[PDB]
Order: C-alpha cells, then structure tokens, then sequence
C-alpha cells in the first residue's frame, strides 16, 4: 500500500529522503539534466558499499534510508535503480522530479 | 468512458454516501487511498485526481458527516498547491473542480465561511507574490491555475442537487472542459 | 430414495410443461449437468451395477420425454443432449454380463421401464431437420 | 523394472515425468513421486519438486473453493522445503515464484524471482515471467521494454509476441498491434509451407486481430476476420463468443443471447461468456437467473473482479445494500493486483 516518495533538498550539502524501507540491494544514484542537455548518469552507490562516479561523497544511512552528500547549474534527480546487468542493462524504479542548483 | 477504476471508485463512493451513519473505518480507508502530505510537497497522478473527486461527491451526499476529520486535509491541499509538481491542461479543471466544491461545502455550512474565505484571502494573497516576482514552472502550470480558480470564485446553486453533482452524472459537462473561460450562469452570504 | 426422487421430478415437469417457461430451463440444465460422455473403463459417473438399472433408464426416459416435448427452440443444445443420451445408453454394456441379486418383487417394474424405453427409442425417428 | 531392482531413483523419476508429460495422468506421478521421495540429497529435492508440481497441476483442474486452497498451501510447502534442501538451482526458486504468484503476494515472488534472476538470468520464461509480474504493479513501458529485449534474444517465439501484442493494445494503440499481427502472419507463412498446432496458432492470430478490430468500431471488418477464421474450426467456443459480442456492438439484443447460449453449451467452464450473458439479462428485467449465474461463476473462479462487480451492481437492486458494499470492496481490492494475461500461460513441465 506504501507509496514511495522521494524528497530532495539542498539546492540554491544535498540530502535524499524516502519514507518508505527500501533494500540494499537496490542502487541509488544522483543524475544531472541541464538546459540544453540531456539525461546523464552522473553517479551511483549500492548497499555494498562500492560508488561509481563519471569530487563529492556519499553517505548512506540505512536507519533512516537518507543519502547525503557533500560537494566542493542544472536539476539533480535522485533516482532509486535496477542494475540486473549482464548485459549492460539499467532501469529506473522511482524516478523524482530534481531540485535546481544555480552556480555563479 | 470514463473507464473501470474511476467508474468502481464513483459507484462505491455513491453506494457509501447513501449509508448514514457511515462507518468511520471505510473512511479511514478511503483517505488512506487519498495522497497524503511529505514535507509539503505534493505530486498527483490521475488515480489520485480520481480518488479526491470522488471523495469530494460522497462528501456532498454524506450530509457534511465527518466534516472535521476530512476538511482540514482540503485547506491543507489548497494552501499546499503551488508546490505540487505533476507527472487544456488538466490543473485548471482540478483547480476548478476543487474550488466548486469548495464554494458548495461553503453554501452549505456558513459557520465554516469566514476561515474559508480567510485561506482564500492567503492563497489569494500568494498568488499576488507569484506574479510580481521558477519561470518556465510558473508559465506552465501557475498561471492556468489562477485562470481557474478565478473561473468559479462563488457561483453556487441554491437547489437539492449540488453543482458538481450535476458535473458528474450517474450513467453538457464535457462543454465546460473545451471552452475557455466558462462557467455557469436568496442567502446573500 | 432415488427411485422416488426422480418420480417427483417427473410429476412436476408434466405439471410444468405448459404453464411455465423458464423451469424448463432448470431441469434441462440438471440433466445436462448429471451426465458425461466418456464411455469406458471406469469414468462413467454412475454405477454399472444390475441392482441400479432403474433409476438409470427412468432419468434417460425422462429426458428422451423431454427432448420430444418441443420446447428448445435452438437447434443445437437438442444434438448435444441426444449424443450424451446415447453414450450414457452405450455405457451400461461395457461389462461382463451378470444376473440379479434381489427379489421376485422390484424386478417386474423394472422389466416395464426397460420396455418403456425400448418403445420410446423406437420412436425417435424425427430425423432430416438437425440445421 | 521398479518392481525387478527397487534400489535407483532415476527410473522412478523418469516413470513420474511420463506420467505428468502429454499422457495427462496424475495419481501415478504421485506414487513415483512419493515413492522417490520415502529413500544423496539432491534426489530428494528433485522428488519434492515433481511431488509440488503435481500438486499444483491437481490444484489447476478442481472443481470447489476448499480443495483449492488445500492443494495451493500444500505445493508452497514442497516447493519451499526443496528450496531450503537445495539453495543453488535456479528451477526451484522459479518455480516458487511461479506457485507463490498465484495467491496474488507479489512482494515475495518478486523477490523470489528476483533471486532466481540473479542465479541465471538467461531464461525465456523468467524474462517473461518478470515482465507479467511488472504488468500488474502498473508500469507498462518497463514491460514493454522487458518484452522488446526478451524478442530481441529469441525473434522466433509465439507466446511472447502474443503478450506484446496484449500490451501495445492496451499501451500505445492499434496500429502497432495491426503491425505486430502482419509481422506475426509473415513469420509464420515463412516457417512453414499434420500437427493441429499451426491451424490453432493460425486461428489464435485472427482471433487477436478481430478483437483489435472491434475495439475501434468497426463491426464489418471484424465480423469478416471472424468469418474467415471460423472456416477451420466451425464448432470452436471462442468463435462463438466473438461472433456474440459483435452482435452485441452491433445494437440487436437478441442474436446476442442465442450466441452466448450456443458457446456456453460447449465449454460450461467459460468464464467471459456467462459474465456477458447475466450483463445483457440485467437490464432485460429478469433478477431470478441473473443471481444464479453469478453465485455459479463465483463458485467456479474467485479471481475476477468483474463478477464481483456485477454481483454488486444486480444486489443493489435487491436491498442487501451491505452486502453490495462489500462485494465492491471485494472488487477494488482484487483489481488493485490484475495482471494483464493470466500467470498460467506459462508451461510448467519438468
């Protein structure tokens, strides 16, 4: 019955939250999509432990199921994804709506 | 054709509205089918348009019972809809179809005005903060909300039937949906 | 009881035939329901026994009685019945033959049902309009 | 030879899997199934599987509700006691999921063939497996995609090109449907130039393209399709079936009951056909058969929501408002986990 929402915040350290439990196994992953540009994976994380990048750095806290990350102009989009990847495949599971950052 | 899920949702909420008293754990259910709020953040889907029009007519039926459980949810609603992000348009009919029951609900129950009217006059007010002041979000979806909330300010109908009942029949609504800006048309609030 | 049960519902079709007409509907469905045709070893869905050829014949002249009354209008449900009829009535001598075990009475009846039967068989030719 | 050297478990199992396979016999694959199962470790596995499957192919042809769910608890014990006995084959844990799909609990059978995926992910059928599973969540361009790369791997299937076509027509429209029809009919004429099993593809196909035919409006092509796909087989249930629900689009309302009347004296077991038939008498006036036939068919099945919608809908006319109630409840609630084609398509064999 749980629908699964996903709240993004930080943009103008971004966080990521779900209010509902989801697994481990599943991958979580920050992608980027800018006026004029299109859809690009910019950066994955599993339960595991193991992070692919294409600078920043994850956490990932299973207690609350909360990712933050800390940083040093475009909407970034949480997304809850699939891998099951033999050959190369991906799927996006929950895909949320970004927050925009503007840099100067 | 309109389809299965929104017909058996309709057919259920007017075989529940008939049954006075209505049980409170069906309407508990049925809120649990409603959306519910996330750190003020609301998206909607058609399921969920479906749902709230749904339980709007029952509500119109029910004879106002429960009124105090159910309708600080709407003002929560109407105060949160600015920061709704979606999947003519259809958020000017929701808004329209919202802000009809609103005024409905507001006719039957006067107690209820003054606080009613007080949360337009925020809503209201916000509105004037959006037009004087992020640009491609508000040309896209702001300003036809505003033309259709404006489009049924108070128009109301002092006979047995309500408006939306009227608007959805139990098989000229679908007149409304195609034009630009219609609407229709002894208490003197 | 079987043997008083289907009298009961004998004298109920011959009070039902012209009054009403949707009983008719009813009893046919309870006959096609009682019967298969899967004429064999042992799927049959009655007994083969000697000591239960009564009620057998009597519910097969029943619907025979049925079939010939005229009132299916369609033209089809009649050849389904009529091909269960017949293999139920193949079904009975699929075995060794063997003799009765009970008495001189409830033998002579059974005798005259079997006649019975034999006459209404005989007179089924109504053949040439199955379409 | 059991009976000459009761000492192998092959020949026990070989005897089962005959039993089970085309000649359609099921007290025998039990005793070979208990019998393996009474004397290593993974033919007692192998032994509860067949024991499981038998049971749910027993489950699939009853005939009251009880049984049912007796036979349906008693295959997931098998199936869930061989995958503790043996946690490294990927059959097993399919095949759970498969069983465990049935009583509608799809968090669990997701993770389950979930898990069977990751052990190998290769399979035809957990492919198509995955991609009904995610029909009935509501995500239909995941399946889609799921479906377009299951044909990508294997361009010469049928059942998958049928579930493709199922889903374009529910999902984009009816030219892609009628695209994927034509490809069909051009596959199969280049296939082939004595086995019943083409003519009823061959009739499966037009039975697809009538209905997509009919759900336009357009009565004279469809009437036509039906037409000449009934030169094959002029005796078929679903021919009939189709030839009452174009009388019934067409707007004569008697032709319709003859129709439906003539299909279910074929097949009793019908499920749509009856659902039509009690629809049209509804209105007609009469509420003495309609109930009956309703109670019948929710004795039958009691998997379909539109039954218990109807039921509603015909006793709310009665007075029973309550009862009415619960019966729409009943059928919301069932709606909410409908996948698009039922989970039996596809073939358990060993």
């Amino acid at each position: 019955m749980a629908q699964v929402q996903l709240q993004e915040s930080g943009g103008g350290r971004l966080s990521c939250a779900a209010s509902g439990t989801i697994s481990a196994s599943d991958y979580m992953g920050w992608y980027r999509q800018a006026p004029g540009k299109e859809r690009e994976l910019v950066a994955s994380i599993d339960g595991g432990g193991i992070t692919n990048y294409a600078r920043f750095t994850i956490s990932r806290d299973n207690a609350k199921n909360t990712v933050y990350l800390q940083m040093n102009t475009a909407v970034y989009y949480c997304a809850v994804d699939w891998i099951l990847a033999r050959y190369n495949f991906v799927i996006h599971y929950y895909w949320g709506q970004g927050t925009q950052v503007t840099v100067s | 054709s309109r389809g299965f899920y929104f017909n058996t949702v309709l057919s259920l909420a007017r075989s529940l509205a008939v049954q006075r008293p209505a049980s409170l754990e069906k309407v508990q259910k049925l809120l649990c089918m409603c959306p519910v709020d996330f750190h003020g953040i609301f998206q909607l889907d058609e399921r969920r348009r479906d749902a709230v029009i749904a339980l709007g007519i029952f509500l119109i039926e029910s004879d106002l019972q429960h009124k105090d459980c159910v309708v600080p949810y709407l003002l929560r609603l109407l105060k949160g809809l600015p920061k709704v992000y979606w999947v003519l348009p259809v958020a000017e009919s929701f808004s329209f179809c919202l802000v009809t029951l609103l005024s409905d609900v507001a006719y039957r129950d006067p107690s209820l005005r003054d606080e009613i009217l007080e949360v337009l006059l925020q809503v209201l007010h916000v509105l004037l903060g959006m037009c004087q002041a992020d640009k491609e979000y508000l040309c896209k979806y702001a300003i036809p909300c505003l033309i259709g909330i404006s489009r049924a300010f108070g128009r109301y109908s002092n006979m047995e039937e309500s408006l939306l009942s009227k608007l959805f029949p139990k098989i000229e609504p679908e007149y409304y949906f195609s034009t630009i800006s219609s609407s229709f048309s002894y208490k003197e609030f | 009881p079987h043997y008083i049960w289907i009298d009961f519902l004998v004298q109920r079709f011959e009070i039902a035939k012209y009054c009403s007409s949707d009983q008719v509907e009813i009893f046919s469905s309870l006959l096609q329901r009682s019967m298969s045709l899967n004429i064999g070893g042992a799927k049959g869905s009655m007994n083969r026994h000697v000591a239960a050829i009564g009620p057998r014949f009597k519910l097969l002249t029943l619907g025979l009685s049925l079939l010939h009354a005229d009132v299916v209008p369609n033209a089809t449900i009649r050849n389904v019945l009529r091909e269960k009829i017949y293999s139920t009535a193949f079904d009975y001598f699929s075995c060794p033959p063997k003799f009765p075990t009970q008495g001189e009475k409830r033998l002579r009846e059974d005798i005259s049902i079997m006649i019975k039967f034999w006459t209404a068989m005989f007179s089924d030719k109504k053949y040439l309009t199955a379409s | 030879c059991i009976r000459l050297k009761p000492d192998d478990a092959t020949i026990p199992l070989l005897a089962a899997k005959l039993c089970m396979g085309s000649l359609h016999w099921l007290e025998e694959a039990e005793k070979f199934a208990k019998t393996v199962v009474d004397v290593t470790s993974e033919f007692k596995a192998k032994g509860y599987l067949a024991l499981g499957l038998t049971y749910s192919l027993q489950a699939t042809d009853a005939s009251l509700r009880g049984m049912q769910e007796v036979l349906q608890r008693k295959a997931l014990l098998a199936f869930q006691r061989a995958h503790s006995l043996s946690p490294t084959d990927h059959q097993a844990a399919f095949y759970l999921a498969l069983q465990l799909a049935i009583s509608r609990q799809i968090p669990e059978a997701l993770g389950y063939v979930r898990q069977a995926l990751q052990l190998q992910g290769d399979d035809a059928n957990s492919l198509h497996l995955l991609a009904l599973l995610l029909s009935a969540q509501k995500h239909y361009h995941d399946a889609l995609n799921i479906i377009d790369m299951a044909l990508s791997e294997y361009p010469e299937n049928f059942i998958l090109l049928f579930s493709k076509v199922k889903l374009q027509s529910l999902c984009r429209g009816p030219d892609e449907a009628l695209l994927t029809c034509k490809h069909m009919l051009q596959i199969w004429k280049s296939c082939y130039n004595g086995p019943l099993h083409p003519w009823m593809t061959l009739a499966q196909i037009w039975l697809h393209a009538a209905e997509v035919y009919i759900g336009i409006g357009k009565p004279a092509e469809a009437t036509a399709c039906t037409q000449e796909a009934a030169n094959l087989f002029p005796m078929s249930h679903n021919v009939l079936y189709m030839r009452g629900q174009i009388a019934e689009l067409r707007g004569s309302m008697d032709e319709a009951r003859r129709w439906y009347e003539e299909a279910l004296a074929i097949s009793p077991t019908h499920v749509k056909s009856m659902q039509r038939l009690a629809l049209i008498l509804h209105q007609l006036g009469r509420y003495s058969l309609a109930e009956k036939i309703l109670r019948d068919a929710v004795q039958v099945n009691s998997t379909a929501h539109e039954v218990w919608n109807g039921l509603g809908e015909v006793l709310q006319a009665q007075g029973n408002d309550a009862a009415a109630t619960e019966c729409f409840l009943t059928a919301l609630e069932l709606e909410a986990s409908s996948p698009a084609v039922p989970f039996t398509i596809i073939p358990r064999v060993l």
